[PDB]
C-alpha cells in the first residue's frame, strides 16, 4: 500500500 | 505546477489554495467540483496534488476511499513495471515507482526530473488520473438519487425537468452507451403525457432543442 | 491560454475559473454573458473551453444543446477535411479531426503543437466559434420574449422604452438586415402616441440621439 | 458524435 | 492590451472586465466613467474595446447611440483615406479602413500589426478616440441638469454650492471658452446675497481659494 | 455603416 | 508607472485606480490621503495622475483648485524655462513646457522620452511635486479645526489628548519652525492643570515618551 | 493656463 | 521563498500572510493548518517561516510549546554536526548551525547562500520539518477526543459516523501500524448493532467503499 | 523593495499598502504588528518605509514617539560615522548620513545606489532596524497589563492561563534573561494550587506540554 | 534632528 | 537553546 488511514497524502 | 520553452517550477498559489478549500466547503462532492479540482491543478506535481487534498478538512471518510483508490492504482501500475537491478548510472534516472507517482517516496526535485525529462515521464498526470478516478467514485457513490427516478411533474416546465435529467445523469455509475441508451429512453419515457405524446411524435431522431421548442408552450 | 515574440503556455487562473462560474450563477444566459466567456477564453486552448465548460454547474439541458450543436459542427468540419492515408513524417504533424478541435482525441501538447505552428492551425479559436455558436443558440432559445411585443407605455419615459426594445433585439433570432428592418420599422411603429407622432414628424433618415432628445420632455 | 449526454466536455 | 523594448501582447485581465462591469453598474453614465473606461483600456487593442463594450448588460439605447457615432467617426475616415487599387506587397501591410479600426473586418493579429509598426498604426487609440467621443455625448445626453440652473441655498454652505456647480458644469456640453465664460459669470451670479456680495468685492480676478476662504464664516 | 443594431461590436 | 536595468512602462493597474477611487470615496481630504496618492502614483507618468485625478468622483470644488494650483506652478515653470528658437534636432528632444509637464500637449510616447532620457527629465516627478502641493492647499483648506484651540479634557487620558493634537498639527499651515513652536509651548500650555504641573515640572527637554508616562497614572 | 474649470486633467 | 534554471529569491507575498493569519484565526489548530502551512511555505527561508510563525496573534502557549521543540531539533542538529576549528575560506562557507537554521544567527543572504549551493543546504526545508514536528504535537495536544471513544449512534448514518472516526483518527498521536490496527479493529468494533452485523458478514478483506455500500440503507 | 541575480526596484504594491492599513486599523499596536510591519517591508527601501509610515491616519502621538526614536537613532550613527572633507570621486558615492537613512536628504536613485553596491550599504535595513525599536518601545508602552498581575483563576483552565501569561510576557520590556527569569518563576508562582501543587511536583526542568498535560485534567 | 512633529516621514 | 519565552521567532 502506497497511502493509509489517518496519514497525510504524500508521506513516506 | 510547472508551465512552459523550458520547462519553470512554481508552488501552487495562496488563491489556488483558497478557492480549492471553498470549493469543497460550499459544494462538497457535486460533479463539477472535479473540473474546478483539475482546472487547479494542472501541470501539477505529486507534492501539489498532496497538498490540495491534504488541505480539506472534514469528510474523512471521502478521503479514505479516496486513499484506498490510490492504492489499488498504484498497485496495478507495479505490477505492469516490474523493477529492475542495479544502480542508476549518473546520466540516467530510475523510472518511478508507484510509491513515487504519489509522492510518497520521492523528493520535488525527482518529479521535476520525471517532468521535466525528454520523454516526459508525466508523473503528476498520472497521479492525478488516479486521483481523478476515487473522486469519480466518491461522486458517483454519494448521489442521493438515480436515472430512473427522474420523472416529469405534471406542471413542471420541460426546461426543468431535463435539468433535473441531466444533473442526475452526470453523476451515474455507466459507461457512454448505457449513458446513450438512458437518454434515448429515460427522458421520453418519463415526461408527463402532455409533452410525452408530443415528444413521441417528433421521433427519436429528433434533437434537444427541437424536442424543448415543441414542448415550451405546454 | 497562450500568449506572445514567441508564444507561452499558461493554465487558466483561479479568477478567471472563479469569474466564469460566478457569472453563470448570477447572471445565468444573458446574452452579456457572452463576450464575458470569450473575454475569459482568448488565447485559450480546447483543454480550457472544456475546462470552463465542465465547471458550469447545473443547467445541465442548456450544455447538452451545447454539446449536441458542437457535434453539428465537428461533423462538419470533418465532412470538410477528408481523413488521408499514411503515417505522419517525422518533421511534419497530422491535421485536427473534429475530435481533436474539441479536445477529446489530443493531448495539450498536441493542441499547443497546432497553435504555435507556422502557419498556425487555430483549433482553439475554430472550437471557441463552435462553443459561441452554441451559447448563441441558447442565449436565443432562453430569451421570454419577442421583439414585435415591445410596445411604450403611456406614462413611459422614451429612455426606458427605447431599452427594453434593444434589450429584446440583443437576444432575437434574426440576421443583420431583419435587425435593421426591425429598428427602422417596430421602434417607431410601437411607440405611444404622443411620442410617435414626434418621431414620425421626424421621419426615417433621423438618429437615435435626435429622436431621444425630441421624446424628453413628453 | 464528440460530445455524449451525460460525459465532460473533452472527454476521449 | 499591448505594452512594453518590443511590445507584447496580453488579453485583458479578469479583474480589468470585472472593474469596468461593476463601474457600468453601480455609476452608470456618470462623468468620471469615462476616465475608469480610458484607464482600464491604456494600449488596448480594437478587439479589447469592443470586449468592454459588448459586455454591458443593459443601457441597450446608450449603446446604439455609440455605434451610431463610431458609424459617424469610420465612415468619416474612409472618405479622409481613399482607398487604393492592388494587393499587398510581401513586406508591407494594408491601411485599416473604418472596419479595421473598429476591430470587425480585422483580426487580432492584424489590430497587432498596425501597433506594432514603425512608424505604429495606432488603431487601439482611434477606435478609443470615437469611442470616447460616443461616451461624451452619452454622458451629456443624460445629465439631469443645466448648469445655468445651480444656485445657492440661503443656509447651504459654500463649499457645498461650489460642488454642485462644477459637478453639472463638468457634464456640460459646451467648449472651453464657454465653460471659462459659466465659471467667471453664472458662479458668482447665482450665489446667495450675503456671500454674493463678498464675492463682488473680490473682483472678477480672484481665485477659488480666496472665494471660498471669504465666504466659509457666512 | 460598421455598426448595426442588435448586433455585437466588432462583428463582421 | 515605469518601472526598472532597464525602464519599462506599464498602465495603471486595475487596483491601484480603484484603491485610489475607493480611498478618495471613504477618507476623502484627509492628510494620510496625500502619502496613499504618492504611494499609489510611485514611478507614473502625467497621463497616470491625470487618470488618478479624473476618476474623482465629486469633490469638483477641490479639483478647481487643485487645476488653478497646477496653472500656476505651470506658468512658473514656463517663467523659469524660457523657449527656444528653432527645429528640434533628429538624436535631440525639445525641452517640457508646462503644458507637457501636464501631460496636456504631450504624448505618451514623449513623456517616456523624457524620463526614459539620461539625465532623466523627470516630469511625472515634476507633476507630482504641483499636484501633491495642490492636495496640501486642499488638506489645509478643509481642516475643520485650528491647533490653537485643542485643550485637554478635565478626565481625558494624556494619549487621547496627545492624539487630538498632532492630529490637528499635521493639517496645520505652518512651516517646520512654527510647528516645532506650537509642540513646545501649546502642548503643556493646553494641558488639563493634574498633568499640566507635572509637564511643567519636567522641564522643556523631556521626550514624549517620558511625559506620557509622566501623566499615565492621572 | 493649462487647466481650465470642467475640463478634464490632461487634455489639450 | 526561492523560485526556479537558477533559483531567484522573493519575500512572502502579503497573501500568503493575510491567508496564513486568516487560517490560524479561523480554524486554530486543526490538522489541515499543517497543510496549508507548509502550502504556503513551499520553497520558503528561516526568514519568511519565522515571520509566519511571528505574525500569529494570541496562542502564545502552542507558540511556546513550538519554541521548545525547535530548540529540542536544534541541539539534536549540534550534537550530530559537531563544530570545526578554522577560517572559512574565501571559496567556502561554514556548515549552518541549530541556530542558524532557525534564523537566529544567519542573516538572508547566508540562507540564500546555503539554498542555492551545489549540493543544496537546505536549511528552509529543514527548519520547516522542526517546525512542522512541533505543529504535529500541538495539533495531537489540543485533540479533544480520543480514537478509543468514536461510537456510532442508533440512528446515525453510517456517513457520518465513519466521518467523526477518521476525523478524529487524523489527530491521534499513534504510528503508522498503530493507525492500521485502529481502523482494521475499532471501526467494525464500535459500529451501531444492525451495521456491525452486516460489516461483520463481509469480513475484514473488505474496502470502505463496500463498508458503507453495505450500510446505505439502513 | 528590491528583489534579486541583479536586483531590481519595484514600488510599494496596493495590496501591501492596504493590508498595512487595515492591520494598522485592526489591531493598533499589538505585538503581532511588528512582525507583520517587517514582513510587508521587506527589502523595502527609506521612500517605502516612509510611505508605510505616513499612511497611517490617526494614533499621532505614537508616531511622533517613533519620530523621537528614530532622531536618537540618526543622532547616534551621525556620531559613529564622521563626516569627511571633499568632493565625491566620479566613480565613488558618498556615505549615508543619518538624514539619508531615513530617505530625507537621499533621492529614491541614492538609495538604490547605496543597497545596489558591493559591498552593499544597507539603508532600507538599518531604518528598517530604527523603525521597528521604536515600533518595539511603543507597544512595551502601550500595553495595559504587567506580568506580576497574571494569576489563574480558580476554575481557569491551565491552557487558558499560559495563554494569557505569555501574551503579557511578549510585550514586556524586558532582556532575554529576564524573560527566562520570569517563565521559570512567576509562571507556577501565579498558578492557582489545585494545579499549582503538581507543577511544584514536576520540578523546574519540566517542558510546558508536561505542564499543561498535567493540568488538563484539573 | 531628522524628523519633526507634524511633518510628514522622510521629509527634508 | 535558539528560542526562549517571550522572544520573536529567528531573533539573536
Ligand atoms: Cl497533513
Ligand atoms: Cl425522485
Ligand atoms: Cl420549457
Ligand atoms: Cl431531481
Ligand atoms: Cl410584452
Ligand atoms: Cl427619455
Ligand atoms: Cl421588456
Ligand atoms: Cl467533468
Ligand atoms: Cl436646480
Ligand atoms: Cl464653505
Ligand atoms: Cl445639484
Ligand atoms: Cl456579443
Ligand atoms: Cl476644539
Ligand atoms: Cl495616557
Ligand atoms: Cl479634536
Ligand atoms: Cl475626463
Ligand atoms: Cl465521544
Ligand atoms: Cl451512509
Ligand atoms: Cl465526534
Ligand atoms: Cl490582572
Ligand atoms: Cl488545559
Ligand atoms: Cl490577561
Ligand atoms: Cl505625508
Ligand atoms: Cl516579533
Amino acid at each position: 500500500p502506497v497511502l493509509f488511514p489517518g496519514q497525510p497524502f504524500g508521506q513516506p | 505546477p510547472i508551465v512552459q520553452g523550458q520547462m519553470v517550477h512554481q508552488a501552487i498559489s495562496p488563491r489556488t489554495l483558497n478557492a480549492w478549500v471553498k470549493v469543497v466547503e460550499e459544494k462538497a462532492f457535486s460533479p463539477e467540483v472535479i473540473p474546478m479540482f483539475s482546472a487547479l491543478s494542472e501541470g501539477a506535481t505529486p507534492q501539489d496534488l498532496n497538498t490540495m487534498l491534504n488541505t480539506v478538512g472534514g469528510h474523512q471518510a471521502a478521503m479514505q476511499m479516496l486513499k484506498e483508490t490510490i492504492n489499488e492504482e498504484a498497485a496495478e501500475w507495479d505490477r505492469l513495471h516490474p523493477v529492475h537491478a542495479g544502480p542508476i548510472a549518473p546520466g540516467q534516472m530510475r523510472e518511478p515507482r508507484g510509491s513515487d507517482i504519489a509522492g510518497t517516496t520521492s523528493t520535488l526535485q525527482e518529479q521535476i526530473g520525471w517532468m521535466t525529462h525528454n520523454p516526459p515521464i508525466p508523473v503528476g498526470e498520472i497521479y492525478k488520473r488516479w486521483i481523478i478516478l476515487g473522486l469519480n467514485k466518491i461522486v458517483r457513490m454519494y448521489s442521493p438519487t438515480s436515472i430512473l427516478d427522474i420523472r416529469q411533474g405534471p406542471k413542471e416546465p420541460f426546461r426543468d425537468y431535463v435539468d433535473r435529467f441531466y444533473k442526475t445523469l452526470r453523476a451515474e455509475q455507466a459507461s457512454q452507451e448505457v449513458k446513450n441508451w438512458m437518454t434515448e429512453t429515460l427522458l421520453v419515457q418519463n415526461a408527463n403525457p402532455d409533452c410525452k405524446t408530443i415528444l413521441k411524435a417528433l421521433g427519436p431522431g429528433a434533437t434537444l432543442e427541437e424536442m424543448m421548442t415543441a414542448c415550451q408552450g405546454v
